[PDB]
């Protein structure tokens, strides 16, 4: 059931070419998540070399082989471009997404089930990013802590014709601090334009988690399997902070889950010891719109990757 | 692995009766040239060499003995001709096998057997009748 | 035909290794099951080291002997068939001296001869009698035992003056297999328990501080009855150690009738 | 070389994948060997060259000796071969019926299963119709000729018709397979099967009952079975229709062949 | 490193192999649950045919090509002389449990922590039928839907990890519901969600309805089970999930 | 080269029947979407029924004809133009009647131009 | 509601259509309802279970209403949810599509030539 020059995939394996490219690219980044997390190396082939953790860089400059890839890299693109952090999140939330989506439609869920779920568990997590978020005034003392927060993800946790430490003696180095600077820059500027600011360390993640598992059907019975994998999508953040910092990644998860008490309580992930940590007591802090453009970036291409039955060729 | 046939040959259809009215065309063959007295002779040649010499219709189809399923209807109908009469063997084969040719290309465009069937019945006893009436 | 040179030592060294490898794991309650397929489509999940090399067919000499000396001590002691042939693997899978530094046999064997004469010594100071009214000296097990006669070979070789050193401490840190098996068969961190376990045989007493088996955390011998004999270690290591030191005077395997 | 065979680990048997429809295979087995027997149905049936086991020739129409010297080794078709021979018992007469008719529920059935709905529902519904055919027959010695075939499938029909819920689906295709008969009687004589089902169901709508296909090779028109004399057993079409129905609900209940061993 | 005429699976294949064959065998005995499920024939080879949704004689009559398949098929041997039920619903939760467990073992968990979990879910699990052979139990998958909720509602006390494999313990017995829903033609979310989402302030039971496909109360319509079967499938199938995930090697001895 | 026979309607049939199943899913609010893999290797996710039809590449003559009947539509109605596709490709999907039962299209389209007189009055 | 409430009319007018023109003529009655089938196979909901049921409220309750929720899956009337669309666009949609197949059955022998 085709034309000459042409193919197309008309059962369901079209969707799983897209979960899988996403699986793949979620393997791709997630070892430059965090500072403690790897760097990648960018050859243009001319001979000019370039090491950097930034995601948008490694999407954007980066040209990727498979076609339903570069889709997801367009939109780290435009994630950078309104909040300019949560692009390497953005992608590891996708790719688990849809791998939990996955688990499901094989039982013979339709996909238009789950991203119905997506889109409750979206304003679900949103109403509880509105509690999480602290109104403090910005001071000194808090944006330090947020540049902290944004330049440890981009630097060797030190930082012509001078060293690295006079602000560089190469050319890549001055590329890769300047990407540090202005995401840092933009970094303050998101804390003190919007005052609030979020936990780290994946404590909102596992808080926002816990909150949807706590959620009973609201529109649809079945639509609460997709809430579920929305939970389960939301805690790959700690997941890889876990393993990049090279720690279990089961024991790291289920210590901060396990903490409870009659009082707001949120962990985090400590890279260098394992155990929880309250980000806002270390000066770990994130901003209201990175979390917030998550959530909206996430759902919606999630939905629209899963709505795709066909995969057609227009001419190719 | 599971099949049905498992060495079961079998065709259905107009294939199945386009290859038998083929198969009957080959005894017509076999005995065209033998019709009449002046008929041309057959030389037929057993398992041991010994050979056989004649014109007579009715021995060469018993020295045949084809092994095709639709001639040995023809041979088996011409054999009791022989017994009961002992002539006009080939005047039976050949218009058989005529009858079959004719009806040929109309199997082929759809005709059904049956409907064949009828108009022999038909024809032949209409012959039948003009015979005793002349 | 005839195998001669550093290539039989490093044959039997993969041999002896691979053996140690398939049983690895079955070494303490966490003992993991293994899947024999016999020809006719029969499956045995037993977890005895014996009974597993008993029905495994080798080809190579080396492996026979690893196995012939495990029954050989099994006849003569119940137990501890398991731990000769992962420390006689272990001990022979330190190749870094044999090829890289081309190491004789003769200064290696020296080496591990001298150890096991100081490996005996660390024992017997650890012991602790026996009120069998209620050999008498028993030995602290979980992996106690290896990682103390450890601390005492690698603080021996400090005053080791020669090239002989780097193979007696490599001896040591291969006894460390023992509770490196018994921390993975429980699912926790090897390296995480294993660093803090040395660092408690220095600092504390070598006696206690051993693995806990069942939980996976680490635990002292003297709150857990997992105290083992003294003899079954001693013809453990002398065993491990004599069946390492002779596959390494193997270098030449020859045919004839 | 991984993928390999999907679903396939008792014996290495041919499994058919849920894309291949494990289900439309044994039906397939059962369709070939109406066709066997399709075209001896009637007084026009076809003659079938049969070869016994000592290679002796044989022209004869019976379905018994069709089937007798058919070596049937598909399990699939066993079964509806099985029916044949418990035709036999009880009544001499009728075998056809089951080949034809069992061909016709399985046959329709694919167009149920090809929408989606069950198997298990499937079965309720000729179970359904079946005892609902047994207690229109005796309304009905009975008219042959494909009448009561035509008439129990009308009055079947309408029994699904108002019957509200899954089961008219397999409810009205169990009176399609009842045109099966008729369709086979119009094949076998050279005529326009679609056009007997036509007319033998506009009189029927008019109350024209006993009216069967008149057997002609030139007048596709019908007759009435009563006036002809041509009548059929009842018993001969109760036990047809039970044993044919309890057939195909028989092979429609498996979904897997698989080996085995001693 | 290896000697000739031998082969070993060192790394985690051995249980891809053992798991991808209690999937397998899943899904062919899944067919067969219940009344409304579908049946199988035993074809000896002879020509004799013979007809049983009965999973003992599908796996001790019949011949399996996975020499894997061949040790759950010994454990239904097992299972029908003790209680003489459950072999077919002893092999979905090998099967789920299983699953379950493949899921967790991907994001690097040790299959020893998720042995835990099953032995502390099945004993309380086990707990759970005596406050719901004289006594009987309701059917319908309500005792699994009900012990699903139950041991979610139980956290543990040997260890944190444990829980995961308490929560495949969960997942894997509401596969009796699940599969009910397949085989009477129901869409398996559904029908699940529905009974799952029934409750009350008041001990009340909830299974699925083969011929609706809505809740149902078995007690309000004589849908009731043994309670040494239920009993012994709790114990029956942890043994073996177990054992099965405690292969690390699977060695030919001469094959 | 060319077609002749049954070849040819079958042929049509398979042709317009694969047109309309590329959108089927595209009808409604909660409409699918659609991959359309450019040859630079670009992909659009549209989810228009007359975009995706535009932008792909048909051999079929009877193709072309789907679609251009379907830009007709566009220009007179803006709505609706799926519906076209799915509903001419689902009345040509039952090829029993046409070929398997040997009936002429003569017969057929004759039963079709009566449906529509109705299909009309009923509306 | 429109597709199967033509359907219904067709399905019932061809009980009085005496010949072989009833087989095609229900079948078209039957491609209406593809329309109720995308609608009910995008929500997700079960398709023969709705449809089946859906086809039974247009013969016993009026066939004006009673037809199918493309957001929600579930039945609800065209007078309770503005639903309501012209009668220009589904007459043209009709006949285009009927033209259409007209047209190609037609053809039966694809020639090349200029
Ligand atoms: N010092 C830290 N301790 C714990 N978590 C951190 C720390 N710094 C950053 N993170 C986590 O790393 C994640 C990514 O941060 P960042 O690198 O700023 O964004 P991106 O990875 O998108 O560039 C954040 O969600 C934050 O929770
Ligand atoms: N209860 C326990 N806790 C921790 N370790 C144990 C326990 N029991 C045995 N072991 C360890 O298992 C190893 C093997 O013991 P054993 O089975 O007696 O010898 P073998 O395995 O040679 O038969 C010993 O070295 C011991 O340290
Ligand atoms: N002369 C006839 N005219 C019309 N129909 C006939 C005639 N003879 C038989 N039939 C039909 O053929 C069918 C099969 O008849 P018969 O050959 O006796 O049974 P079977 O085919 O099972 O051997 C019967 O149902 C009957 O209606
Ligand atoms: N009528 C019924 N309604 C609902 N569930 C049933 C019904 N009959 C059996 N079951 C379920 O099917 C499962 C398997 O039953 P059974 O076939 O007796 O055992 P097995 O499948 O092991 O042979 C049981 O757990 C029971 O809950
Ligand atoms: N909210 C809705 N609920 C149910 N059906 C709808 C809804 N909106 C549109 N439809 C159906 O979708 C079909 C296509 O509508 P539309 O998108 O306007 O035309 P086209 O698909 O040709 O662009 C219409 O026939 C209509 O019946």
């Amino acid at each position: 059931t085709l034309n000459p020059k042409a193919e197309v995939a008309r059962a369901q394996a079209a969707l799983a070419v897209n979960i899988s490219a996403a699986r793949g690219l979620q393997d791709v980044l997630r070892t430059n998540l965090g500072p403690k997390g790897t760097m990648k190396m960018l050859v243009s082939g001319a001979g000019d070399i370039k090491l950097t953790k930034d995601g948008n860089v490694l999407l954007h400059e980066m040209q990727i082989q498979h076609p339903t890839a570069s889709l997801i890299a367009k939109v780290a693109t435009a994630q950078d471009d309104i909040t300019g952090d949560g692009t390497t999140s953005n992608v590891l939330i996708i790719g688990e997404l849809l791998k939990q989506a996955d688990l499901y439609i094989s039982e013979g869920l339709h996909p238009r089930i789950i991203t119905e779920g997506f889109e409750a568990a979206k304003e679900k997590a949103l109403q509880f990013l509105e509690e999480v978020k602290v109104s403090r005034e910005m001071d000194r003392e808090t944006l330090i802590d947020v540049a902290r927060t944004s330049l440890r993800t981009k630097v060797h946790a030190e930082l012509k014709h001078k060293s690295e430490t006079d602000t560089g003696p190469n050319k890549h180095t001055l590329t890769q601090i300047k990407d540090a600077v202005r995401d840092g820059l933009r970094a303050v500027k998101n804390a003190i334009d919007d005052g609030c600011v979020v936990p780290g360390a994946g404590a909102v993640e596992v808080a926002m988690a816990e909150a949807l598992i706590k959620h009973k059907p609201s529109v649809k019975g079945r639509a609460q399997l997709g809430v579920q994998a929305f939970a389960d999508a939301l805690l790959i953040i700690p997941k890889v902070l876990a393993q990049n910092s090279g720690f279990d990644l089961q024991e790291t998860l289920v210590k901060i889950q396990a903490e409870h008490s009659e009082s707001g309580q949120l962990v985090g992930v400590d890279l260098n010891t394992g155990e929880p940590m309250v980000a806002a007591e270390v000066g770990v802090w994130d901003n209201y719109c990175v979390k917030k453009q998550l959530l909206h970036s996430c759902t919606v291409i999630a939905t629209n990757i899963l709505l795709v039955d066909e995969i057609m060729r227009a001419g190719m | 692995v599971i099949l049905l046939k498992e060495g079961t040959d079998s065709s259905q259809g107009i294939p199945q009766l386009v290859s038998n009215i083929s198969a009957c065309q080959v005894i017509a063959e076999a005995v065209r040239t033998t019709l009449g007295p002046r008929g041309m002779d057959k030389l037929i040649v057993d398992g041991r060499g010994k050979a056989t010499i004649s014109n007579d219709g009715a021995t060469i189809l018993k020295l045949l003995d084809v092994v095709h399923p639709a001639a040995k209807t023809l041979v088996d109908i011409a054999k009791s001709q022989d017994a009961e009469v002992g002539d006009g063997t080939t005047s039976v084969t050949l218009l058989a096998a005529e009858f079959l040719k004719q009806v040929k290309p109309y199997v082929e465009e759809g005709l059904h057997p049956q409907i064949i069937i009828r108009a022999f019945r038909t024809a032949t006893q209409l012959a039948v009748n003009k015979i005793k009436e002349i | 035909k005839r195998e001669s040179g550093r290539k039989v030592q490093s044959g039997n060294i993969n041999a002896a290794k691979t053996i140690a490898d398939i049983i690895r794991t079955c070494l303490g309650p966490k003992s993991m099951m293994k899947m024999l397929l016999d020809p006719m489509g029969g499956i045995v999940m037993t977890n005895d080291g014996n009974a597993i090399l008993r029905e495994i067919q080798v080809q190579h000499p080396a492996a026979k002997s690893m196995i012939e000396i495990s029954r050989t001590q099994d006849e003569e002691v119940g137990d501890g068939t398991t731990s000769v042939i992962i420390l006689a693997g272990e001990m022979l899978s330190v190749a870094e001296h044999f090829l890289e530094q081309q190491m004789h046999p003769t200064v290696v064997i020296s080496a591990y001869r001298k150890a096991l004469d100081d490996m005996i010594s660390t024992l017997k100071k650890i012991s602790i009698p026996v009120d069998i009214s209620d050999d008498p000296q028993l030995v602290p097990g979980g992996g106690a035992s290896e990682m103390a006669v450890a601390h005492a070979l690698t603080e021996k070789s400090k005053a080791m003056t020669g090239v002989e050193q780097w193979p007696y401490r490599a001896v040591a840190q291969a006894l460390e297999v023992i509770p490196r098996t018994l921390i993975q068969n429980c699912g926790a961190s090897t390296i995480r328990l294993l660093t803090s376990l040395r660092a408690k045989h220095t600092q504390e007493n070598c006696e206690t501080w051993g693995v806990n088996g069942e939980t996976g955390t680490l635990v002292d011998m003297k709150e857990l009855g997992i105290w083992e004999p003294l003899a079954v270690k001693l013809q453990t290591y002398k065993t491990a150690v004599e069946t390492a030191v002779l596959l390494l005077r193997i270098d030449d395997i020859v045919s004839g009738h | 070389k991984a993928p390999g065979f999907a679903q396939m680990l008792k014996e290495g048997a041919k499994h058919f994948s849920g894309l291949e429809e494990a289900v439309y295979r044994n039906i397939q087995a059962c369709k070939e060997l109406a066709q066997t027997t399709r075209t001896a149905y009637g007084p026009n049936g076809m003659n079938k060259m049969v070869i016994n086991h000592l290679e002796k020739l044989f022209v004869t129409n019976d379905a018994a000796t069709i089937l007798r010297e058919l070596e049937v080794q598909h399990p699939a078709a066993k079964m509806i071969v099985m029916a044949s021979h418990m035709q036999e018992q009880e009544v001499g007469d009728g075998t056809n019926f089951v080949l034809v008719f069992a061909g016709a529920l399985l046959e329709l059935a694919e167009e149920l299963l090809r929408i989606g709905l069950s198997v298990s529902e499937v079965i309720e519904g000729y179970e359904i119709a079946c005892r609902k055919a047994h207690e229109i027959l005796p309304n009905l010695l009975v008219p042959g000729g494909g009448a009561t075939e035509i008439e129990l499938a009308k009055q079947i029909t309408s029994y699904g018709e108002t019957c509200p819920g899954l089961e008219q689906y397999a409810i009205k295709k169990f009176a399609e397979a009842f045109e099966a008969i008729p369709r086979a009687l119009a094949e076998n004589s050279g005529v326009k099967a679609n056009e007997v089902i036509s007319k033998l169901y506009a009189v029927h709508q008019e109350g024209n009952k006993n009216v069967g296909l008149d057997i002609e090779a030139e007048v596709p028109a019908v007759k009435d079975m009563l006036e002809a004399g041509i009548l059929d057993t009842y018993l001969g079409k109760y036990w047809a229709i039970k044993l044919a129905t309890n057939a195909a609900v028989t092979v429609l209940r498996v979904d897997q062949i698989i080996m085995a061993k001693p």
